[PDB]
């Protein structure tokens, strides 16, 4: 290939465009969701003061 | 031009001239392969910047209290990951008259060939990660976990391999097969000598094998995702993320030049020099896996693992191995090579001076073992880049 | 019974064995290059430069360029009489599908790879809004598929077809971007056909056969699935008129200069130098070379080729193509003098005219037919039973000459007191089916008038 | 969905590689430099005298320039309203707009380039009100585009268009100064030149379907792409006679001149400078010259070549070039005929007038499918079903043999007593829709007066 | 009688990652034919005219 | 004019006529613009001023 501040060719690599090219923000394609109660489910809800 | 040169298409041995006996079908001619990657993976909208993707990470929490007891403070916290995308590309190269008649369509039959080249590329660099480019994150073979299913499968699928993957809070979504996998879910018989997954009177394909579920997980069919040992893979298939900047592009001149030696030995060719006309292709794809610990390898029976150990330079203090869950005692950073083998049969399970085998010294040591092997540097005092991986077929 | 995906299979393998028998038709049509067209004795170098002869177009185009569908004449079960009813006759019904679908329009196309391939095929379907069909949708969807992109088998017991695959090729590979089949209870479309790893999308339709007609370029009752227009004949003639073309133009290059000859020389007295080979001359007009001579030196001549001899015998094949064709001589130029008169054009155009109303014939036969399964599919039901006896009717194929016509129809009318009714004399004059229901509304106003 | 900046981006690749197969065809038509064409036989330093060939453009003009649309037709619904050919119609209502956007001239441009390089794009909007423009600002905005400035992906399923990109370079080829790209449901523009693009304008259509219309050139249902015109046939005449033409050319500079020889004679005898090799004298009439026959020294000659033996040759091209082409050989051979008489006019013509009236009917379907699309923009809601039964009405492309046509037709009409009702002698004597109306008022006039 | 030839595909068609700017490969196809040609089974029985 | 061509068809040395390091445009990626002008200047009499 080229050298990174190679003189001669720009590439997007060089240190010029730096803050340009910012890779795009994404939604979180690997959240888990938020663990519920399993005790509220199974046990019987009393009124309590 | 020289006739049959290694690039050049041009009128020699290829072709017989088109006379009324060439059939119309090469009757004996393969249906072209197609990526399995791209039908299993969540395709991501993706541009040639590349994307992040954040994560939460804060260990958020509240306490029980008294009456009048005064209240604890408590944090989020959050990271990203970066992505990019690779190339992958080729030229091919024909003289003006060959482009001009076509001969048995070869320049349409190229432009197919090309797209299946790219698309099988893809698939490997992805499942065996054999030339891997160096923007992809991770590729399936590299995982922690094996299990051999060959003398009954549903022992191997539903109980054996589940259990090693279940262990580790992972979970079983997919299972993908090669199709040499057909004769061990044939048999795989009960004790009375009946098969498994198969109707009484044996007339149906095998349930799998109709693209079926097993334990309601779907079945992925494949006439290539073999290699080596491996014969399939099974596991959660969400933690796979792919995308593709462009699709692929065709480009075509007789005015360029080219070079038709390495770069530091060149033997540039102009094109319209001597009449021959390019064709360039090219796409851009990025993969990310979110950890290869979530799939279990799968095989016939006696497969054994090969792992290599990687303090980074680290100077003082101790790692300790596990396999299976089961932990060693603490190991010096520079231990002398017989000492890892000593402290790996030294663990409570049936490995054995036989099984197990180690090469290489101080902080670089290449680990053989029959199971699931892991690493621990929480003894080491320097150990902030160390580190543990799994070794490919060559 | 038979099985859906086995045909796909095997509908698929027949029309892919087809098109190499196609193929060789193809090539005459554009003009490609052929092996046997190359003129043996041009240099291998100079063999590049080919020379193609457009025979086989300038004929298939001189038959398919002059036929035209003007409409239909189903018979009325009572009181015929196709000028009493107009928009609520049946020949009308059938005419609005025609203008509809722009058949006549697609049509002149279908014809032209009919007489190329031998035959093409019309299919019938009803329009799916869930689908881009911008057309009325009350109206039978009828098309043309070129036998490039269909095939049909045929019973050779009775003609019918048993089914039937279309097929289309993407942009690129020939690879099947989608596959459809005809069955005679349904219709079956596959949506994404490379190794179809789509689902099928159906349709049942009411028809007990399927939904698909060849029209066939038979020339012989023997001739049972139908032939290239493109005879041996004007194939034969055609490679044989290249080869001379193509050593014409070889000797237009390397033979038409009388090769110029010195004998007896001493090249290091001429100042031809060794190194290059060549001494320099002036080839200015009036000089005269003085040469040293002597020792018997003379000069001569090789002659050049005369051109007149392939010339001569390019004529004699320009006959040949008007001999095998039967096209009017001036088409292919084989003479230059025009037929002066009324009659000398009928005369000319008598051969070819004769061949367009034959293809008229055969050609109508497919259409008499595909128009019943169009009506029997949107209007459901059954057949009323006079469509059997409908016959297509098409334009004169001779060249329109007006002033003729116009001297004679005339003193047939005799201003009303004459030998024939006005409306036979609008047919005789050769005004269409439609046009003269434009007339026949026209006359009326008319006589409100004078 | 899909990004409408991947598809500039992508569709500008694609227009820009098709450039690949047009400039063959440009190369044809504008008469360009070929290395076909050059003729072998003359020597190196000669190649730079080209001698073109005008076959390609002969060919092509002799098609576009008879091509006129006289208007459309719509049935009326004539099974309840036949009566039309006033105010408020529809053939009027469409008429209006063809006359508003001046196709009857851009048409010619457009229907020529369909035939140089095989299709054109017939491109509908609304008129932007932001821009000062010499246009009528409720009628709809309809244009031709080139193939060299649009393209436009098809269907090959459906025959349909998905979607097209519009790109014009600047005044130098070398950047794109604008593109559009439009989409089944929208259109947007990307307005600064390419290195510099800014956010694009943007507007939806309602349309179900992409703005753009094909022209396209088609010889078969086989042709799912149009082709160019200028046939590889003609291609291989023009350029078969383009080496022929410059043959004899370097022939007349170095061979049509006897070349004259002394062989035996002593230079120094002579008196030849030996500083520059030659002798000059006085070549006036009758000057006899004379020498010492040292030797036994005597004159010879090489003979002329004859510039006829590639002449006759030019005359066998010629011929081929009418008969592949179906041009009258009259537009070739100069004298190999020239017609005395009406009906020699209809033979001369008779191919060309077929082949004109054949693309007619092709480029027809592609203003019918338009002006539909543009009643749908400008209008609105949807369309009423007789339109998709329109069709266009063509100039016929004979030479009017007025003299003949009048004296027919009045035999034909005889005072009105005859044979056809008014009116069709007036479509008979081939007066256009907009001329016949004038016609109907002024025959008013006449009437009213007496 | 003439026989047949069957034409097959041979050619190994490849591709490279790259990164940016680098030297792209080049790459050629291949194909094999092979020939069919038919052969004759006969028989003859003979009887007397009567 | 001020003349521009962009293209990336061409070869390109990117080192002296001595050590030229030749390199194509189109194997690798690279997109040229080529800048080219003429002018023509004369002054009568340089004593003028």
């Amino acid at each position: 290939g080229f050298s990174a501040d190679h003189s001669q060719i720009a590439q997007t690599k060089d240190t010029m465009f730096t803050g340009y090219l910012d890779p795009v923000q994404a939604k979180d394609y690997f959240a888990e969701a938020e663990k519920t109660s399993i005790v509220q489910r199974v046990a019987q809800k009393i009124p309590m003061g | 031009s020289a006739d049959h040169s290694q690039i050049a298409q041009t009128k020699d041995t290829m072709f017989t001239g088109y006379l009324d006996p060439v059939q119309a079908k090469d009757y004996f001619a393969e249906a072209e392969k197609t990526s399995i990657v791209q039908r299993v993976a969540q395709k991501i909208p993706m541009g040639a910047t590349g994307i992040v993707i954040p994560h939460w990470t804060g260990d958020v929490s509240a306490q029980w209290i008294g009456e009048g007891d005064m209240k604890p403070i408590t944090k989020g916290n959050m990271t990203k990951r970066d992505v990019h995308p690779a190339k992958i590309a080729t030229i091919f190269v024909a003289s003006a008259e060959t482009v001009r008649a076509n001969p048995a369509n070869y320049l349409g039959t190229m432009r197919t060939k090309v797209a299946t080249a790219i698309a099988m590329a893809f698939d490997n660099a992805a499942l065996h990660g054999t030339n891997a480019p160096s923007a992809f994150q991770g590729y399936l073979d590299q995982s922690n976990k094996t299990q051999s299913i060959s003398p009954n499968a549903y022992q191997g699928l539903g109980v054996s391999g589940l259990t090693k993957l279940v262990t580790d809070g992972k979970k079983w979504t997919h299972t993908l097969l090669d199709d040499t996998v057909e004769p061990v879910l044939n048999g795989s018989v009960d004790a009375n000598g009946r098969p498994l997954f198969v109707e009484s009177t044996y007339e149906s394909l095998t349930t799998p094998f109709r693209e079926g579920r097993i334990l309601g997980r779907p079945t992925i069919l494949s006439d290539h995702v073999a290699e080596g040992d491996v014969v399939g893979y099974a596991g959660d298939f969400s933690q796979i993320i792919w995308g593709q900047v462009g699709g692929l592009s065709f480009d075509v001149t007789d005015q360029a030049t080219l070079n038709l030696g390495s770069q530091e030995s060149p033997n540039f060719v102009s094109l319209w020099q001597h009449n021959l006309v390019a064709v360039r292709v090219e796409a851009e794809y990025g993969l990310l896996i979110n950890d290869v610990n979530a799939f279990v390898k799968l095989t016939f029976d006696p497969v054994l693992t090969t792992y290599a150990l990687d303090l980074d330079g680290a100077s003082a203090g101790n790692f300790t191995l596990s396999l299976d869950g089961k932990t060693s005692a603490n190991i010096a950073y520079n231990a002398s090579t017989a000492t890892v083998k000593s402290a790996i049969v030294a663990i409570d399970d049936g490995v054995s001076a036989d099984d197990v085998t180690v090469t290489g010294s101080a902080g670089d040591y290449t680990i053989t073992v029959p199971g699931t092997l892991t690493a621990d540097f929480s003894g080491l005092t320097d150990g902030e880049g160390a580190s543990i991986s799994v070794v490919s077929v060559g | 019974s038979i099985d859906p995906e086995k045909l796909r299979d095997q509908l698929l393998d027949a029309f892919e064995n087809k098109q190499n028998e196609l193929k060789s038709s193809k090539a005459y049509y554009d003009a490609e290059r052929r092996p046997d067209a190359i003129g043996l004795a041009v240099p291998l170098d100079m063999r590049k430069y080919l020379a193609h002869v457009g025979y086989p177009r300038t004929y298939v185009d001189a038959i398919a360029e002059r036929q035209e569908l003007e409409g239909f004449r189903i018979p009325s079960a009572n009181g015929e009489e196709p000028e009493s009813g107009g928009e609520n006759d049946p020949a009308s019904e059938l005419w609005d599908w025609w203008q509809a679908n722009n058949l006549d329009i697609e049509a002149t196309l279908g014809h032209t790879d009919a007489l190329i391939y031998g035959t093409a095929y019309i299919t019938i379907s009803m329009p799916d809004p869930e689908v881009d069909f911008d057309v009325d949708p009350e109206v039978p969807l009828i098309r043309v598929e070129p036998p490039t992109a269909l095939y049909a088998e045929v019973d050779p017991r009775t003609r019918k077809v048993l089914y039937a695959i279309r097929a289309i090729y993407g942009a690129d590979g020939n690879e099947i971007v989608s596959a459809t089949l005809y069955l005679p209870d349904t219709t079956m479309t596959w949506l994404r056909a490379e190794g179809e790893w789509e689902a099928p999308t159906s349709t049942p339709h009411g028809l007990e056969m399927v939904p698909v007609i060849p029209i066939s370029n038979r020339t012989r009752l023997s001739d049972l699935y139908g032939t290239s227009e493109i005879s041996p004949e004007l194939r034969s003639v055609t490679d044989a008129a290249a080869q001379i073309l193509m050593n014409m133009q070889g000797t237009a290059n390397l033979m038409a200069i009388p090769q110029r000859l010195i004998f007896g020389a001493k090249p290091e007295e001429l100042g031809i130098n060794a190194e290059t080979g060549q001494r320099m001359f002036d080839a200015y007009m009036a000089r005269i070379l003085a040469f040293e001579g002597g020792e018997g030196a003379h000069a001569e001549q090789f002659s050049a080729a005369e051109l007149r001899n392939f010339v001569d015998a390019l004529d004699a094949l320009d006959r040949k193509a008007a001999s095998y064709s039967g096209l009017p001589p001036q088409y292919l130029s084989s003479s230059s003098d025009n037929p002066a008169s009324a009659e000398a054009i009928k005369a000319a155009e008598s051969r070819l005219v004769k061949k367009v109303e034959r293809k008229n014939k055969i050609f109508g036969g497919a259409w008499e037919q595909a128009m019943r399964l169009a009506y029997k599919m949107v209007k459901g039901g059954d057949i009323p039973t006079e469509y059997y006896r409908m016959e297509t009717v098409w334009r004169d194929p001779s060249t329109p000459t007006y002033a003729a016509k116009a001297d004679a129809a005339a003193k047939l009318f005799a201003n009303g007191a004459g030998l024939i009714p006005r409306e036979r004399g609008w047919v005789d004059m050769g005004y269409t089916i439609v046009e003269r229901e434009q007339m026949r509304q026209w006359l009326e106003q008319d006589q409100k008038q004078g």
